[PDB]
Parts: C-alpha cells; structure tokens; sequence
C-alpha cells in the first residue's frame, strides 16, 4: 500500500538544514511514519511512500518543510491570497453533472527551471494518479499565464466545432476525430474512452475561442510548460468540487515557495451560470477551521500519562502544526488547510502522539499467565501417537519388587551408585520404598513403564492383533543428596507393540523415528541420507542407535538411543525376551520402545 | 529374523541374523492437522488465555455497509474498486432494512455532512452503493457487526460491560493470478471494547500477545488506516533468526465508527490484526505460499 | 470421613421443641454441616455424621441443644464447679512418661437409667475411638463413685501385686497373667498388646487397695455403671494432658444436664510427685478465652457484604455462642470450653457465616467468555479423522462454473427453488456469483468441497497410495429473502479416499460409522445390531443409509446420509463416476463421504 | 462389486452387484487418547481460560513438613497415619535443613505454643516427624509449596501480586485392595492469592468453573477442613441427569498456614479441588473404577 515518491538524492538540500545521512534519516521516517523503499540511481534517486491520506506529503516540496519541523523549526508559514477583475473563468449551462466543477488558480511572477519543471509534471502526475484516483475524479491542466487570454470558460462544446493543435503535434485535431486519434496513445487510451463519451466534450477555453485543455491529457500545444515561463495558469476540472478545491491548494501551496515573490499567488472566480447550481466560488479558499481539544481526551487516547499543556504546543510545531494554550484544561489548534486527513480531535491526538515518539509511551505491562512446559512436551507426544492409531494407556503407580526385577530376569542398581544421571534415562535406578502398603503388591513405585504395559499385553492377549498401546506418565526414584526429598520424578514415555507372527522391531524403529521427527530430532542415519541426497536436515543435535545386550530383551535386538553431541542415553527399544513373556504370561511377539521424555525436551521443536 | 507365536520354548536353537539398525524403519502412516490449522490454534490458544472470546465469522458475502460504510471508509475509496475486491454479481444486493435505519441514517450524516465533532468526509453518500455485496476484505466487517450488537444491547441495558473479542477467518482480495500475493487468505484479527483506553492499553496487550509466541520486543511505526486513529504498524524481533519483522498492524477505532453506533465518547475499542500464512511459513520454513495452501500443496 | 453418631428415632424430645421431620431437618443439617447418613431400626435409629473437630456434637446431648440454638433459643447454660478435700487422686514416680497423666471427675447426685447409661457407654466409646483415636492417647473409665473409697491414685505397679475382678469376670486375674487372659478378647485383644508392654502396669486404685482400672477396657466388676448409681466418679488417664482435659469437660458437661441438681459437676485436683513435673491441676477447668475481633475481618473474609455489628449477636446463638457488642468497629465474643476447635477468628467467622446461610451470600458474579460452538464441534472432528491417519487439506474457495457442474455432469438448483431448506446439505443450492474476478477461473464460490479434493486427489495420483485426505470448511450459496444479505455460509466435511485397486466402498462407510460414533450418533443398522444382543445404543435420535443415484456416482453405489427422526439430509456418500474421473483426470479409482456438520451439530455429544 | 484401475473406458459392460449400505462398513483402527486424559483437558481448558496457571506438581515423595505440617495439620491427626497413608521406607526422610529455618520456626510456634493470633494445637511439635516421606495424599502439598515461593519472593519484593493457581496430578492413598476406593487417583486444585478475599469470591469462581462443564446452580454445606477455615462442600445440579451431585471441596486457607509464610493479615487465599476420576466415569457412563484405569482397563 501507499503511494511511491521517486525524489532525487542530490536532493538533499538546505531545506533539509543538517544533510543527515541515511540512518538516522531511518528512524526519523520509522518515528515519523514513513519508510524510505528504495534507492536507484538514472544519480542515486530515493523513492519513498508517505501516508495515502495527508496528500500534503505527495511532492517533494511538502516533505521538506514538514521532515525539516520534525526537529528543526515550525517556520510559521505565510500566504497572501490577492485580488475576481481581470482573470476569472464562468460554468455554462452545457457543463452539466458529468464533470461539473472548475476551479483555477494564478501564480504570477514564478521562478522557473527545468528539473523544477520535472518536479511540477511529477507533482501533477502523482494528484492525478491517486487523489485524482487516475484522473477519474480531477483533471489537473499547467498552463503559461500568458498565453491565455482572459476571461476564461468552461463548457460542453459540440465535437464540430473542437479544434486544437495538442502538446503532441503541430497538427490540428477536431472534436469527431479525437477519441480516434488517441485511441492508441500508450499514456492516454486508457483515459480516454471511459471518461468522455458524452454527446459533447468538455473544453476550457479562453475569450479568443482557443481550446486550451480536456479530461484526457492533452491540452494545447501552444501553453506548454517550458523554462522562461514567467509565472503559471492552473485549471483542475472535476466532479467532485471539494478534492478539486484541495487539489489546486496543494499545488499553489507547495510552488509558492519558489516563485519570487515567495509565498504568494493570485486569485480566480468562478460563477456557474444560472441553470446546472448558480452559484460561485472564489478560489483560493484557504480557510483554517481551528479545532479546540480537552486535556483529558488527549491524554486517556495518547495515554501519553502526566504531561500538561504547556508540554503540547512544542509537540504540535514538529508536525507542521500552530499551538497555543487556553486553559489548564483546555487547547488552541487552527487546522492547516494543509491538513484535509484531519477531521477529529483524535488526528491531532495521532499526530500529538507520533511527535512524542511511539517509543516513548510506556507500556500497560500486563501480567501474563505462563505455561508449564513438560505439559506441552507430553501432550504434543500424546497426539503424534493418537495419530499413528495407538491407543494410549495409564497403569499403577506401584508394583512389587518381584514384577519389576524377578519377572524381568534383572537387579535394580546400588544405592550408593554415584555413575547415575539425573537427565539421563536410569530403568534400574534405586527405587522408593514403601514401608506400610496395605496391599502386598505395592512394594515400590514403578522406575519403568515397561513392566506394566507387559502386565496390559497379557491382560489384553486375547483382543484384536496387532497390539498398539503407548502409555506417558512419571516414574520415581531415590536420588540421595540431590533432592530435597532424596526423591525424583521423571517422565516417560513408553510405546508397546505385540502380535502373533511377529515382533515388530521394523515398526518400533519407524515409531521411533516417525514421533520424534514430528519434533526435528533425526537418526544420525537419516541425517546422512538427505544430505547425501543433498538436503538440509536439523543436524546440530541428533540421536543415533547402540547396540547393547539386556537382560530383558532378545539378544542382537535391542539398543539404546542415544542423544548428541551430549552422549546421553534418553531410551531403550527391542524385541522383549521371551523367557520374561513367559514370565508376564504372554504367548504372542512382543517389541517396546521407552524413552525418558525430559532429556531431550530442551532441543524439541514444538 | 524375528519371533514369532511357535518360537517360545524353541527359540534357543536358531540364528538370529544382525538388524541393521543403521537405518530407518517401517515407514509409518499418520494423519495430519493442517499446517495452517496448528497456526490458527496456537493463536487461538494465545488468544482464549487472555480471556478473549471468539467472534462470528460465518459468512463470506458481506454488505458494503458492514465492510465499508461502518468503518467510515468513503465510498471512492480505492478499497470499494473493482480491481481491488470481489464485487459480487448475482446476489448482487442485501435486503433493504438491513440493520437500523438510525444507525444507517447516523452513518450518511457523519460520512456526508460531519457528526459527533468530526468535520465527516464532505462528500454525498449514497445508500445504493452500501447495499452492493462483496466477498470481504477483511474480518474488520464482522467485528463492527459484533461492536454494534453489544453498542446496541449496552444502550437497552445502559451499561457498558468491557469485553474482549477475536476472530480467525478466510477474506479475499483480487489480486492477480500470477501469484503477486493471494486471493485468499486467513486474519487474525482481536479487540478490547472499556471505557477511556487508547496507545498505552494497545501496546501492553500487543506486547503480552507477541511474547507469548516469542517476540519479546517490538516497535511500533505511524501509519494510516482509515477505521482506526492513531494507528501504528508493529514490529517485533524474531529471536530465532537475526533481523525484525513487521508483525501486525492495529490502532484504536475512530470516533465516527463508534459514536455512529451509540457509543458515548467515555467508550473506546482498541484492536489489531495479522496474518495467519506467513507465521505459518515463517515457523515451517515454507518457501512459497503455494506449496502450504491451495490444490498444489501436498506436505 | 466423619464419624457417624448412631442416635434414636424415639429420640426426637422437647429438646427438639418442635419435633420437626424429616425433609425440614435436611436442610436444617444441610445449612448447618451435618449430612443424615442413614436410617435402621432394631426402632428406626438415625446414623447421622457430625465434625470431626467438633467434639462437643459427639452425643446426642451436644447434637440436641446445638441444632436446638440453631433456630429456636440460646439458652445460655449454667455452669456450677464446687469444691479439694474430700475427694483427690495423686500421680506416682512410677507414672513416667509412657502414660503421664490423669483427669477425674465428680459429678454428685446423678439421674440414673438403663437406655441414659447405653447413651453414656455410646459416648465413652466415641470419644475413645476418635479424639482418643482408639484409645491410643486416652482411656476413659466410669466409676460409681461411692464404691471408691477415696483418696485415689495413679500409680505403675509390679504385676504380680495386681489382683481385681474385672467386669467381665467373677475369678481374680493377676497381673502376670493379664495379657494371656484377654489375648483373645474380640473386643480388646486390639488394645492390649500394643499399648501396654512396659515392666509395671499402669492402675488406677484407691487407698483401699482396690484396682479400678487399666489402659485396657478391663476395669474393676466392683464400680459397675448399672442403673441405681446415685452418682459418679469418672477417670480419664491418658499421654496427653490437655485432650484428656478436654475428654472429661465434655463427659461431665454433657451429662450434668441430666443429674439432677443439673448442670453441676463436684471438682477434683491431680498433685503430681516431686519426681515425673511436681505440679497440680484442679479439674474441672473451663475457662472461657474470649477472643475480640474487628469489624473490617468478618466482613471481608465472610463475604457478608453490608451488615454491622448489631446484626452480630444473634447470629452466634444460634451457634450456641455468647456474643456482645463493644463498638461499630469491635466484638466481644467469649468462646465456651464446649468449642475446643476454634482457635482464630476465622473460626468464629464460619460460625457467623453458617449462623448466616451458605445459600444468603450474593456472589461475586465473575463474567466468564462463552465459546463458539462451531469450532467447538470443527476441531474435534479434526482430531477424530486425524486420528485415523487421515490428512488434513485446505483448498480455494473460488471455482468456475465449468468445474462445479460441467465435469461434475450436473447443473445447479434454480434461484427461485422454495423446497431447499437452509438446515440440509444442499450441495447443488444455487450459487454465490461474482462479478469482477481478475482471474478467470473465480466464477463462484464453491458449493461442496467434492470437486476441490478431486482437483487435489488428481495433482497426488502420482504419490503413494492409497490417498486419505480431508477436508473441513465452508461452502456458500445464494438464499434470497432468508438472511440479510442474500447468501449464506455452511460448514462441510468431506473426506476422499482412493486408491489403485478399489475405490473403498467398505472404508468410507466405516469411516462415516467411526466418525460419528466418535459423537454417539449410530447408524440405524447399528442399533438393530447390538441391541439384538441386548445392549443399549444412543437410539433416541440417529442416521440411516438412503439409496440413490447422482448423475456423478457410480450407479447403485452412492447414498444419501439422513438424520432421523427429523429427516433431513445432511450428506452424501459413494463411489465417483469413472466419466468425472475422467474429466478431472484421475486414474485411480474414488469413494466420497461430504457432509454438513451444522445439521448433526445440535445431536452430536462432546 | 468394486472399481479398478483398468475399468475406466470398459466399465460399462459388466454387473454392478447391489451393496447392501444396511450394514457397516470396514472396521477402522483408531488412536486414543486416554479418557482420563480428555477428562483432564477440558478441566485444564476450563483452568486456562480463567487465566490460571499451572503449578509444579513433578513429584511422588513428598515431606510430611509440606504435606501436613506446612498446611497446619496436627501431627496427631488420622491423615498422617499408617492405615491412611504410604510412608516411605527406604527415601524414609528427606534432607534436614529443607527449605528455611524460620518458616520451620514459625510453624513449630504455631503448631505448639500458638501466634499470629492463634491459640495454636496446644501439644508440643517434633521435627523428627515433619521429616518423613510419604506418597502425597494430595497437590494441596505442591500449592503450599508455591504459596511459600511467592510469600518468600513478595517479601523480598515488598508487592502483592494476584495471582491464580491450578494443577491436575495423581495422589496416592492406602485404601485397601478391595476396592472400597482407589490406591491412585488424580486431584484438581485450584486457588487464587490477593487481598482480603472471601466466600463471595469463591463462590463467584466457583459457578464460574462449574458452569464451564454444564453446572448453573450450586449449594453449598458447612463441612471440616483443617487448612481451610471456613470450608465448604460444594453441590451442583446435573441437568442431563435428576439430581444433585457433590463435585468440589474448598474454602479459605487458615492463617496459621500463610501468616507463618509471611504473608500480612491483608493476603487471602481461596481454594478449591476435587477429583478427575469421577466426572470421567459420569461423562462416559463408566460402572466401576476398574474399566477406565489400571491394567484391566480396556476400551
Ligand atoms: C494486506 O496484507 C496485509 C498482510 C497481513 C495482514 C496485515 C494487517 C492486518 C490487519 C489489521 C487490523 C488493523 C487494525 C485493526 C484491525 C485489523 C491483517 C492482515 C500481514 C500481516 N503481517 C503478518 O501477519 N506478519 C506476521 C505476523 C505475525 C508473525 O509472527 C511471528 C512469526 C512469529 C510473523 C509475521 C505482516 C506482514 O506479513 C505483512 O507483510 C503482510 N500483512
Ligand atoms: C477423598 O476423596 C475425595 C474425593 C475427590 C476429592 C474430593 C475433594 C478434594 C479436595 C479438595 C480441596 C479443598 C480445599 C482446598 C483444596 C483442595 C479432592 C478430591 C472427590 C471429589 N468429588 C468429585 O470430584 N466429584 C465430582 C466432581 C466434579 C464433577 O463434575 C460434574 C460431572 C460434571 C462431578 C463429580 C466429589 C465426590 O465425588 C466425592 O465422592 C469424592 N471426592
Ligand atoms: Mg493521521
Ligand atoms: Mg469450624
């Protein structure tokens, strides 16, 4: 969004009053409101967007002066609306409701140059494209002031009587040829044929009979814009009255200032003729409609907390605007007629609020509510499993020391065993034990899933195969010294597959994998797969495959998994011996994966 | 090779061939959540823990009147032209008497002629043009529908509750079909309605928002929206990676939207809005938006 | 938790006043603390349960006066401690700290009964089991006091002087023998091995010689409690002096009612040896400790909103409370030993809160977000074919008219169509048509999202099969007259599957059934099924399979999905036509489910 | 009977056998998360969205220090004996010089000769018991916890901040294996910490919570906790079925648990919990305990 200014970059003039460089430039347009797009030389042009509403902004000119207030000086500005006796223009019955309005403007004795010329013709350009929304609503025309001999007219003239050699040609061109003429103009076709259809066409056109402009561009040859043009003419035609009022506000305001008697032009009537409205206009209007403020709206909206009125009028004068204090409670704005974006108490607040600096206003700092993070971890594992169909399981807390060692062909680890790791994953860590259980079987809290999923396969050996259950949930065990309790917790995760013909050491591996590449944690071998299929895969961390024996598990079929660079074991998964399903009375394969879901949570992506 | 239902009490006497597991395994079969649909939960999530209670959206065909007209956007704006929306053709026209007509004659006073202490736009409205239907341009129109129901049930009851509201949902834009940006596309959009709140309340709820998906910084640049003075395009920095983003846009809704409602001045409504595709492919590292959404986007 | 009082029936007296029944007595608890437990007869004897802390609502007496203020009067008791020189008991060397002191009693011309000592011996039992928790730290002995010739004492004796006739005997028992005696008692083998095991034995005996009693339930058969006891001594030896305090001003307090000088227990004094402490105590205590709160506390914590301090003393006698003001912003409370458990302010706040009615405190009135329902039900059948392992997709939500009807060899409903009802799934409804598409192919919205996952299911034909996709969002069409802007949005499902050798007849029936399922909604066919084996299905409301043809489905193999009893069609489901195979250019084979999720959504159970 | 790959272009000639649709159709295997589990979701949802956050519960062994004592339990109370309760035998006690010194002080002050107001217990406190593990008989213990963290923070801070507090995590009870109760069982707990709070606040949050699972009338009885003072067993009507249920327990934390904290009489904590276990079996129409949770738990 926003309209693209091409300005130049030799374009940095005194009007800028520092030649500040390009960064510091950034964050004044960031703190103003504007971003500068691009540079790109034909040298070094810089092409900027502004604010689609403060049309004040479209011209290099209007930039200036209102970056240069941002810091420098407010520079109260000075008009002279002279003169309605000798330049005028009248509305004829003939103009109608197609295109209705006129309104013209008089810059005498005007500086002229050539790349000032340019800035002219991109100004025009630029209202007509988006104010002017592609000349659909206003049609401005530059005209040499001389050349045209006053009073001046308005009207809907029949095509056989339009004659007039364009800025293209040396050629004459009537009214019933002209569509035809420019019908393939590149810069013009596209205007053409929609705006003007009518039974006749739109002229302005001086006392001699001399056609000087139309809707489409083309106006006379013979009032071109060219340097020695001593001073300038501005017609703007349009349906709506008011943005044509704007329009040539603009662009007498902004030349004002370089022409010689700076800061002044001269002044037109226009006086529709009895049938159409009836009325006139004396352009320029220039009329400022001073708003006044209450010192509490402005600081409730800004929320610009404790500051007073005396702190306003220095804010205002960086945007362009003039100031004074009435009252404690009270303000004195006048609205520029620069300034058409505003029509409310609140554009001031904006504008009061950017002069303050959006980095300045301190904040409300509310007070969020954070989020547990195993939580999070657990029930992103919850769903990734639910999705491959396995169906989730939650067993007893407690087991007897025979279940957990005797059945599982093992010993649990001494209590004064100072290898154990505490992010690690420790199945055979030393337990907690409890010394009143009114119920013989719970001897200890479990230190492993395994077991009680083994318990839950034999329970359910007689449903459907294969098999599918996974179960997520805390394991305890004694850590002396190192809790306050000489207790831990840790979570786990463990995932059990069973069926008659086989165990499924092929789809435990791929459950593996599949749920922890749902949080970019790859097998080492996966990682040099796609890389040697030339793909860039999370490598910084990984999990790779060892090889060990188990009591507990078929020889040549079980492996710890193993987290790097870290050198953590994190899990175990095999094939269950079947000296320990004979234990647990289970007559069909068995394969498990269980995994401690708290070493690896701090390089998860979730 | 591998056990099987015969091999328990025989399996002692057998070779057990090594598993290369140097390897990956069974390729696993999974449903999925779309991509898009974890974004718009997360966000959804962020938003219900602020306490923020979800709009209806339920439609795609909106009056120019909701989508433009009660916003205060004019109607030669470049938002109501035909290459920039979807003007819509058969049901060309909602029902006369759509709403109130208070409310539509309070919405023609102050675009036209000023109201409420606003100058207006000093053009002539025309009531023909609010009834023509679009596909909508923004969620925007739904929250102005949802702020009139409560300016409405507000002035029966005559107290003005504050509340919180977001809304996650598809609108349209006609863009090209060379891909410069999307035809559709899905807005997060959430808003606070009290009594006397402005720039301060906007960017501590901004900053509360925008950490909770980590962006601990931001900052905040002047910048024009027609519904909402002041109005700031926000930024915040991305940890992860090494530069800031421009991350949303907000500001605090215009007099002439609300007071035309009912609302009295004491009343404001902050709100603000944001994508929910380029999150998406910022977290998923997707390259073009055409292989997360749309028939092209398998994986 | 609690312990249940078994009281009578017969039992409602004048103490009750009004002999109020059954359903008012209910929330006279309910508003009060207490819950009726049950109702048994051996005539209709009430089991009710009272507070634990609570200790003087342990017999009916405390029950009866209590609920008695509750409504009806405070009543403010009489209290009458006499007496020291007649009657005293002294504490040996030999008391130690295993069982270190006694408490007793006198309470002087006592009524007699046989059912008022069944009502003792219930509260005695009470008292052991939960203040004394089963003696452990009390034991509690009820002497005729008359054939205890006083003084007394307390002593631990070598166990082979220790001869008495206990209660349950007619022959001497020696203390040597005194735990293989009652070893097997049903009733007190508990007691005995554990408490007592020490080198002496822990008696109670007068300067007569005579053994009164033990720690076990034995006492002397001597001082029987029988009816014709004139009046009573009563002891209570226990580990912890003040419960043991506590014990006897409940026993004798709650029985003084019921002698009859009533209200008045003679006073005894417990002078411990040089060597144990040294000390004494004159029992009966009671004094009163008169705690003082401020007006602020009571409101603010009790939640009691606008109320002062005039409103208070009523409150607390219904609690059975005294209560006096002292200020707008004071309270003068005294708390009677009856209330052991109030140790704070807070406590004679719940009181006042009770006294008050938990039902007459307004509610803070915390305004709480109500959620979309739609989402609601959108995202759990997200998960639910998640969860299948089917894959979410998002498609445009743009056609051409070309794609919905020509290669779907259809056309659309007409727009003045009156049967098309706004609750169905109306795939072929009349479209939404747009005006200015910039891109040719953006005719309509989409109607169903069939054509969309056939576009897909076409761009895939090259992946892996079988292909599981689905799809959940909304449709559009036109409804003149029915909502304000002429269109309408509904929210779809639709779910393709397919594959090389089958186009999945089988599984997308079983993934509709599974699909609903998920929200108790069965198939007719399903309901006949398991309720032919005798088992309750969500019968009230279901769907049924209605055969049809559809110009794109294979012929007699595509159905319509109807919600009964309503009747109405909410989606459609079959094989896809090979010719609109051909036309999207697919060629695997297709099966299709689509349906509207706001039909079912009202019957749907989450 | 069914399509092939090769009959497209020759379908037409063949026999389409009649499906008999009055059936179902191929079973499908599905996922599951555990019911238990979305029973736990909904509350946690529920919690997250009045703008709770979620405590530390990661523990089974828990001090009787913080389970009992810290809560203003006597010593000498039923809760901490051997038939109620799992000691722990072999991690029997935790480490001396747990926590602090002073709020142990406070608490042995408090518990035996009585402050901050307090008569106290009256009986004379032994560090050797506060000592003991136990499996925790409840999360009150992890909320005590917590509410010393934040008393021992706004000390050093000097601020009162409000905040809110829940946690859904299993405890453990020394039923008997008869099934007269359970072993395990999950507990919710949820408090909210501020200045001078009261039963109108808990009864606000309560329907508040309640109503969010379908509960719009409460009742409530006087009942007996010995760290909350006053206390209140809370009732709600079940619409889909005929009567009145007890769902929750709460109350007021007692100031002999918080004062000996550190907090001012100005603080106040409101609390209540209640099972997972039983709505899941009400929701799901589950009989008995056993077919939801342990090894015979199946479907
Ligand atoms: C017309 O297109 C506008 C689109 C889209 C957008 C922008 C603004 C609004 C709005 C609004 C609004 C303002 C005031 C009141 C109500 C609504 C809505 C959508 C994104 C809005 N933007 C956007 O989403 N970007 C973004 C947002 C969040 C985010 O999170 C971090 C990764 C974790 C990351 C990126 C900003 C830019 O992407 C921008 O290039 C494009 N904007
Ligand atoms: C010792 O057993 C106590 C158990 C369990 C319970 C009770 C109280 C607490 C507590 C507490 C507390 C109080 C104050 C401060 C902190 C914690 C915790 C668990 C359930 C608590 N109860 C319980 O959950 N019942 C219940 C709760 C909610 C519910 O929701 C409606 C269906 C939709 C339905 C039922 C109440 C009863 O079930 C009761 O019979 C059993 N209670
Ligand atoms: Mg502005
Ligand atoms: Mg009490």
């Amino acid at each position: 969004m926003g309209p693209t200014i091409s300005v130049h970059e030799e374009d940095l003039i005194e009007k800028l009053g520092e030649k500040i460089e390009e960064e510091k430039l950034n964050d004044i347009c960031f703190e103003f409101g504007i971003e500068i797009d691009d540079v790109e030389y034909k040298k070094k042009i810089y092409k900027i967007e502004v604010p689609a509403n403060r049309y004040d902004l479209v011209c290099v000119e209007g930039l200036c002066r209102a970056l240069k207030s941002f810091i420098g000086k407010y520079e109260n500005v000075s008009y002279a609306l002279l003169t309605k006796e000798k330049h005028f223009m009248r509305v004829d019955e003939s103009v109608d409701e197609r295109r209705s309005y006129v309104v013209s403007a008089v810059l005498k004795n005007v500086k002229m140059n050539e790349n000032v010329y340019n800035n002219i013709i991109e100004l025009q350009e630029k209202l007509h494209h988006n104010l002017g929304k592609k000349r659909i609503l206003l049609a401005i025309g530059i005209h040499d002031y001389d050349k045209i001999n006053f009073p001046v007219a308005y009207k809907f003239e029949e095509k056989e009587k339009i004659n007039f050699i364009p800025l293209n040609e040396t050629q004459n061109v009537n009214g019933n040829n002209f569509i035809n003429f420019y019908q393939d103009n590149i810069n013009l076709k596209s205007y053409l044929k929609i705006i003007s259809d009518f039974e006749k066409f739109p002229v302005i056109v001086d006392a001699g009979g001399q056609i000087l402009s139309l809707p489409p561009i083309i106006n006379c040859d013979y009032t071109k814009i060219t340097y020695d043009t001593r001073n300038l003419f501005i017609e703007c035609t349009a349906i709506d009255r008011n943005k044509a009022e704007i329009a040539v506000n603009i662009i007498c305001s902004m030349l004002s200032e370089y022409c010689t008697p700076k800061y002044s032009i001269h002044s037109f009537f226009v006086q529709y003729d009895k049938n159409h409205k009836g009325n006139g206009y004396l352009y320029p209007v220039f009329k400022n409609k001073t708003l006044t403020c209450h010192m509490d709206y402005v600081r409730k909206l800004s929320g610009i907390l404790n500051l007073s009125v005396k702190d306003v009028e220095p804010l205002l004068k960086k945007m362009m605007i003039t100031s004074k204090v009435i009252d404690s409670s009270t303000f004195t704005v006048d609205v520029p007629f620069y300034r058409s974006d505003i029509m409310h108490f609140c554009d001031i607040v904006e504008d009061i609020a950017i002069a303050y600096g959006y980095g300045n206003i301190v904040s409300e700092k509310i007070e969020i509510a954070k989020k547990n993070s195993l939580s999070a971890c657990t029930e992103l594992f919850r769903n990734v499993l639910a999705e491959c169909t396995y169906t989730e399981v939650m067993t007893n807390a407690l087991l007897s020391k025979r279940e957990n060692y005797d059945c599982m062909l093992r010993k649990h680890r001494s209590y004064d065993d100072r290898k154990i790791n505490l992010d690690e994953y420790n199945p055979l860590a030393p337990p907690v034990q409890i010394m009143n259980s009114k119920t013989s079987e719970y001897e200890i809290v479990r230190t492993s899933l395994i077991v009680n999923m083994l318990k839950f396969v034999s329970a359910n050996k007689h449903r459907e195969l294969p098999l599918r259950f996974f179960e997520i949930g805390d394991v305890s065990y004694t850590t002396y010294d190192r809790t306050d309790t000489n207790a831990v917790n840790k979570r786990y995760l463990s995932v059990i597959f069973a069926d008659k013909f086989t165990a499924g050491l092929e789809e435990a591996h791929g459950m593996l994998e599949t749920v922890l590449k749902e949080f970019q944690l790859f097998s080492d071998y996966k990682i040099e797969e796609k890389s040697k299929e030339n793909v860039a895969i999370r490598s910084d961390v990984f999990y790779k495959l060892v090889p060990k024996e188990d009591p507990s598990f078929l020889n040549e079929r079980v492996v710890d998994i193993v987290l790097c660079p870290h050198n953590l074991k994190f899990g175990i998964m095999g094939i269950i011996h079947p000296k320990v399903l004979e234990n647990f009375s289970i007559d069909i394969p068995v394969s498990v994966i269980e995994i401690n879901i708290e070493t690896i949570m701090d390089v998860l992506m979730m | 090779l591998t056990y099987l239902l015969i091999k328990n009490e025989e399996y002692k006497k057998y070779q057990v061939k090594k598993y290369n597991f140097f390897s990956s395994g069974k390729k696993m079969n999974k449903g999925n959540i779309h991509l898009l649909i974890r974004q718009m939960r997360t966000f959804k999530d962020v938003f219900v823990s602020l306490g923020f209670e979800e709009m209806n959206t339920h439609n795609y065909v909106e009056s120019s009147f909701w989508c433009f007209d009660a916003l205060y956007i004019p109607q030669q704006h470049p938002s109501r032209d035909l290459q920039d929306t979807f003007f819509i053709k058969v049901p060309e026209m909602c029902q006369e008497e759509f709403t109130d007509q208070s409310y539509i004659e309070n919405v023609k006073r102050v675009h036209s002629v000023g109201d409420y202490g606003s100058f207006g736009w000093n053009y002539q409205w025309e009531l023909k043009s609010t009834k023509k239907n679009v596909l909508r341009t923004h969620t925007t129109a739904n929250s102005c529908r949802a702020l009139f129901q409560l300016a409405k049930e507000y002035q029966k009851t005559g107290s003005i509750i504050p509340k919180k509201f977001f809304s996650i949902d598809r609108v349209f834009r006609n863009e090209n079909l060379d891909s410069t940006h999307l035809a559709e596309f899905h807005q997060v959009e959430g808003l606070i309605i009290d009594r006397n709140l402005g720039l301060s309340h906007l960017i501590g709820t901004l900053s509360a928002f925008y950490k909770y998906i980590g962006i601990s910084k931001l900052r905040f640049k002047p910048t024009f929206n027609p519904y909402t003075e002041p109005s700031m395009e926000v930024y915040g920095y991305h940890e992860e990676n090494k530069k800031w983003l421009e991350v949303g846009n907000s500001g605090i809704f215009r007099p002439e939207m609300l007071r035309a409602m009912g609302f009295p001045p004491e009343v404001s409504v902050i709100a603000w809005g944001l994508s929910l595709e380029r999150p998406t492919m910022i977290k998923y590292s997707i390259r073009n938006i055409r292989d997360l959404f749309g028939y092209r986007s398998v994986i």
